[PDB]
């Protein structure tokens, strides 16, 4: 299936082009811009692995696409995201998120039934990938 | 005499300390402004029946109300925008029930006054500093759901009533499947013969792991804690709660009190708080008795709710976009600039309180989404009716319709494209890779 | 660099919001008074340690302390003044603990600064009003004992420690019969093997009952409930409520939120709260390091105590007059207006909150009443120690000339007497009607 | 009279009930040594306001503190050091609010002392036997990390304040990941308007089980549960503890009883309680007043907390290394021995009490690691920091050079190299391995 | 016994020149000034009876003195007592308090011990002229 | 990925010689010496084989060091510590713990999110090779 994570998910996946003028969006709104990857696919993994740090007061966007596109050489069967950090006052976080790179095929989630008391249940989701150790996934 | 009693005072010098109100007054058939706001001032305040010893055994002049500017109405000869400043210490802290004692009780005016509205209030930094604002709010909330950049996809069950607890998941599932972030109770499901509060929530959070175990995504379902006791509530809470629910709701008619006490319970349980407030309550379009929904803004901001619907411009609901927008900023911003076509009176700073998120409700389509994302920003939650519910293609490919309309129009907003003036085109490139949309765009463009 | 990292701007505007602290720095041999400051302000905000990433993901800016500006110490050559800014986002509402862990804990700076007190601060009124304030405070303290016009007199039982449950009552209700409106506790009797609380506790009730039957005055004993624990504390505070004390004491030395605690519990229970605090505690007369007694009495009365012991001018305390005359009014007065020979460096407005009772100790006696009355003013709690256990007529004698020896101090000032010129004549006066005080006034006139 | 009453005994023989304190006495200009170490005993103990017949109602010699004996500073004519006994059954079991009270307090001289500070207490083995001593202990807590022979390393979060829950949570991350076993908490952040508490605990969580998963270590995140009240400080406890947290933390500033609260609570509930105290606090660099922090380190072994910052003797702290030595035996040691360069002023037996863990803290490097293992010895916990946060190639990094640095120098000083001398080439043969700490050392050689 | 409450109490009775510069004290703080009589003396009885209104921006003693000497003439075996209330901002409330008249003589109080749980004992005082109908009183 | 467990997993894997001045520093502390080993690597898996018992009284090296060996021999593809054990009054535990062997490849662990009240979650980590029996492990 297709992970939806991402702010433009629900879109076909994003040509450099296209991925060039978000990056572009992100410079003029003055944002902090990081990559990030991870082939534990999990929505409560908030910590992905960084590719290098965020790069700050960016001004063109090809040093950005040229560390995307080493990421994806680098890392291609992990997902990889990039996003735009804000330092607003009241803001202080992330405000676009999105996948720059996909696995070529994504088996999904295991859902788990914990049963409790009376009718209750307690859930987990576990990647299929994830019972797998990191370098034989995907 | 209220002008000559010191309620009237052209030259009072407001604090930043002061609670200060507007007023739009329609004075009794020949009676003057002045003393019309006078009326006011001096009715939500000192009531003076004439001669009180005991007045002398206080500081007197500190809790009299002061009306201290009349404005004509522009356009409007027979009304009046009187402004009045209430002294910090009348106030209760942390207390909604008695602000609004204070404010919109006392306030009479039988002989002076024909009419009046409440349009807005300037609360001071050290009054807000003393309510909690949003349980979660808009950043935390964000980071919670893992979901940044565009606004959220929402809708409520259809039928609102009807549907047992296994049913009424099924929808809820088929619906988060296909691309919504939230589905929402009806803010008349509570527990009824035809189906009970339990088994509901037992279905929904099936349905709700069902769908994050099928999209990779955080999914919610707001589950309905009003009831008519706060025992009651509290018990519906903990449920949602024990469940591992992240979001629950409840209605505006509760009243203040129980929803602050809610608001604080969402805070110590980490759970996003969502507040339903009727958009055509039979209290709605006036212009003339009552308070306008900018005071509600702030006062739900303070209480400590995370979501309140606030309006469309377009769709079903009527509204003015630059009210609205008012609107908007009231929930989101940190500091508010007087701004008079927008309704803003009041220079107003929030004290860094958390935002709250507007939500979009009311007979909007997929088709309308250009319009949407320019007049309602990306900050906002859009439930969509019958839009998702009755996709000829099923509740998944409504849903789904919906999610690539916007994810379109939010990338060509961050790519500069002028997408107001070209946001049809914009929609019909999206439609080309997405029969669920096609499908959309064709049925709301052929008559409706 | 620190000058050059943000830390120093002498071009700053300080806001109605901010928190400003007033160092008196003595920089290291050979550094520079701006460069001290900044180090000071570097030290208690943003720790630099050069280059930090991390940083640029926050508003960077809002969480540095300004040195905005630095004065010499007039008389001083060595030694500065430094003004540093705070903003009020940094401070948890409400909580003395991260107020003091804030501002004196890392404000460091061992290569620039070689000594460092905290003379004052500038809390502003929106932080103010995030604390309770005095649990019952003066004017609700006078109401409760029905005691106006005169400071209260008191004393501490003799000896400190070693007297049974039983002789113990005995003391307080001869020294309450006799005149004053207060025993109490050491501060060192909490329960020890040589005597448990609770005895105490059951034995004081019946003597400040029989006392209040023997006089028709509202009587009050301070029960010490300073404990290891807070549940232990609790159960303490708990018997005194329940055998109905007016009054309880607890030590500063349990520290600032044990006193919070205690604070919020005397205010939900009625019961006034008097704090112990060592006139002559190891950390006193320090003019290099720590932290001087005007800001605990800040930090104590938004705390909510509602006695704290300030300081004589004269008797065994060596006080400059003025400096404790700062200390009364930061304790006793709505707003404060900045007076640089009473120590207060900045103006500031109690946002309301409610008066502490100074609470003058030390070596005090009868024949100093003019001195005292003059001043301490007649807001004050006069406590007397063998001044009346060790009367050679017995303790309720002692007592009783130390009460017409205030009353009659009080009669003359209301009758615009110069009674601080005419005071041993107004005390002759009154010992010609009053034997005790008569035996009062030789004992500490023929040597001591 | 203070000599003749009793208070100076120069016959005294202490028992091994006895609590004895040492103070550093600077009598008034023309005032005896024997005269001002009586008026110290006499102050803290029985006041004599002459002449009070109560007194032989009870075992009046018992409760009066004795000077015994007076040495003079050597190397400063004008201290006195006075040696002051306290019989045991004057201090309640278990508290050291009490204690404190007790001593320090009383403690006063105004006519025959200039400036007094605390040096040294013999706290008698069976009073020391009435506390609980550190909740966890050093050998307990390396058996639940499975860390042991050497040091652990922490640093605190940068910045200090302002990220959000999940911009925090990845500072902890990646620190925990690249070789520290712990990361903290400021003392500033308790629950703030730009982060409040829970959002960080349940990010700190996801951070610290990462960590361990991506290791095969327990990993620790100390949790700043410090707040305004005991309930609030209770309700933060329980959340660290619900999470399943291996560490909580608490500030100095919550006071005594809070302390004695929380050690309790830490011990019923297994959890490792770091105590945080400033190393540079206003109440610093003193010789004339205040306490000996020896004192604070006894009395908070006593208390029960695991970890207290206690010195460096290099980096930015420019501690004596001998005094320093000091206050790690008083945390460590089973029985401490006079020592006076190391101002160990009496033998003391700790009556089985577990070990707190000295925290080094401030302006430390990888570059030193010879020398902080030579003064520190290898229980201490080593905090770095943006020693760590600031590496040019990332946090992971940061961390993993100050780890590898400290392994390679506890392993030449087990192979009994003259890591003192050697260490150096030590840290340059590691750094031929790591990249990581060759560029931490070129670094802080630089230059720095 | 010699009841205490009063801010002079431990004085002999004011003559009415010590009355007349209390009172002037009283027009200088700017205080409403009231008389207030009772024969119920518990000291918990905070509200005793009003003789008239309090005067309020009082500038001459000697109406004060008059209404003070016919409260004597009509209730002269009762307690009678001057207030002087203060409408400063932060006070609001009486800040002097004092007797201008006791009866003859008084008997005092009755102490009551209910014993309650263990030890605690639940105490009441009564006035002793209370026993009797006002009109019997002192 | 490389487990960090023991007193120098962050050096290279130690040489017999330097494994033998460990014992040597052992040996002068009066330790007992233990060889435990395991294949379940959970850093919460308190209890690992002995290899043997511990040694008491140990005054030469080399019979540690052969007993090192002998366990690398039977479990090569095993985790192998070498423990010292202090009976110090006080301590009474270990104070040096540190690998000897570690198997050629390193898997990790699995992360478990179970999902709770509210937002919280119940963590596991579950050792990939554990979820194999022990002689397929490594
Ligand atoms: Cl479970
Ligand atoms: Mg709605
Ligand atoms: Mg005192
Ligand atoms: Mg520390």
């Amino acid at each position: 299936m297709r992970i939806t994570q991402g702010t433009f998910s629900f879109l076909p996946d994003l040509t450099d082009e296209q991925i060039k003028k978000q990056i572009d969006y992100m410079i003029s709104k003055k944002l902090a811009i990081g990559i990030e990857y991870t082939n534990d696919i999990h929505p409560r993994n908030s910590f992905w692995e960084m590719w290098g740090l965020p790069l700050f007061e960016v001004t063109d966007p090809a040093p950005v696409l040229f560390e995307i596109n080493a990421c994806r050489k680098a890392k291609s069967n992990f997902y990889i995201k990039v996003v735009g950090f804000s330092s607003e006052r009241g803001i202080e976080s992330t405000i676009i998120s999105f996948i720059v790179n996909r696995p070529k095929h994504e088996p999904g989630f295991n859902l788990i039934r914990q049963e409790d008391k009376s009718r209750s249940i307690k859930y987990s989701i576990q990647a299929y990938e994830t019972y797998k150790p990191e370098d034989q996934r995907y | 005499p209220y002008a000559k009693m010191g309620y009237w005072n052209p030259d009072y010098q407001v604090k930043d300390t002061d609670v200060l109100a507007l007023f739009r007054v329609t004075p009794q058939p020949g009676v003057d402004p002045i003393e019309a706001a006078a009326a006011v001032a001096g009715e939500s305040s000192t009531a003076t029946w004439t001669v009180v010893w005991t007045d002398l055994l206080t500081a007197a002049d500190l809790y009299r109300a002061k009306a201290y500017k009349v404005d004509q109405v522009p356009n409007n000869p027979e009304q009046y925008f009187a402004y009045i400043a209430y002294e910090l210490d009348l106030f209760e802290e942390g207390s909604i029930a008695n602000l609004t004692a204070s404010i919109i009780g006392n306030v009479f005016g039988f002989k002076a006054v024909k009419a009046l509205r409440l349009e807005d209030m300037r609360l001071p930094f050290a009054y807000i500093k003393t309510f909690q604002g949003p349980a979660t709010g808009v950043i935390l909330e964000r980071e919670r759901l893992d979901k940044f950049g565009r606004p959220l996809l929402g809708c409520t069950t259809k039928p609102k009533l009807g549907l047992s607890g296994k049913n009424y998941g099924r929808v809820v599932y088929e619906a988060l499947k296909g691309g919504l972030d939230f589905v929402k109770d009806d803010e008349n499901i509570n527990s009824q013969p035809f189906m009970r509060w339990r088994e509901r929530y037992l279905f929904v959070m099936e349905a709700v792991n069902k769908a994050a175990a099928a999209t990779g995504e955080v999914k919610g379902h707001y589950l309905n804690v009003t009831a008519a006791t706060m025992e009651e509530m509290y018990a519906r809470a903990q449920l949602a709660k024990e469940l591992g629910s992240v979001i629950i709701m409840i209605d505006l008619v509760i009243g203040y009190t129980a929803i602050q006490t809610m608001a604080k319970w969402a805070r110590d349980n980490d759970m996003i708080l969502h507040l339903h407030r009727a958009g055509n309550s039979t209290y709605s379009r006036q212009k003339n008795h009552g308070m306008n929904f900018r005071v509600i803004c702030k006062w739900m901001r303070m209480a400590g709710v995370d979501h309140i619907h606030a309006g469309t411009v377009v769709g079903k609901l009527e509204g003015d976009p630059i009210i609205t927008r008012g609107f908007y900023k009231t929930l989101l911003l940190p500091k508010l600039e007087r701004n008079l076509q927008e309704g803003l009176f009041f220079d107003m700073d929030w004290a860094s309180l958390r935002k709250v998120m507007p939500v979009a409700s009311g007979g909007i389509h997929a088709g309308q989404m250009h319009q949407l994302i320019h007049y309602l920003g990306e900050d906002v939650v859009l439930q969509f009716g019958g839009g998702t519910i009755g996709h000829p293609d099923g509740i998944q490919s409504g849903a789904t319709a919906n999610r690539v309309a916007l994810e379109a129009m939010i990338l060509a907003r961050n790519e500069n494209r002028d997408f107001l003036t070209e946001g049809p085109e914009i929609l019909r490139e999206a439609a080309k890779n997405c029969g669920a949309l096609r499908t959309a765009l064709d049925l709301w463009k052929d008559i409706t």
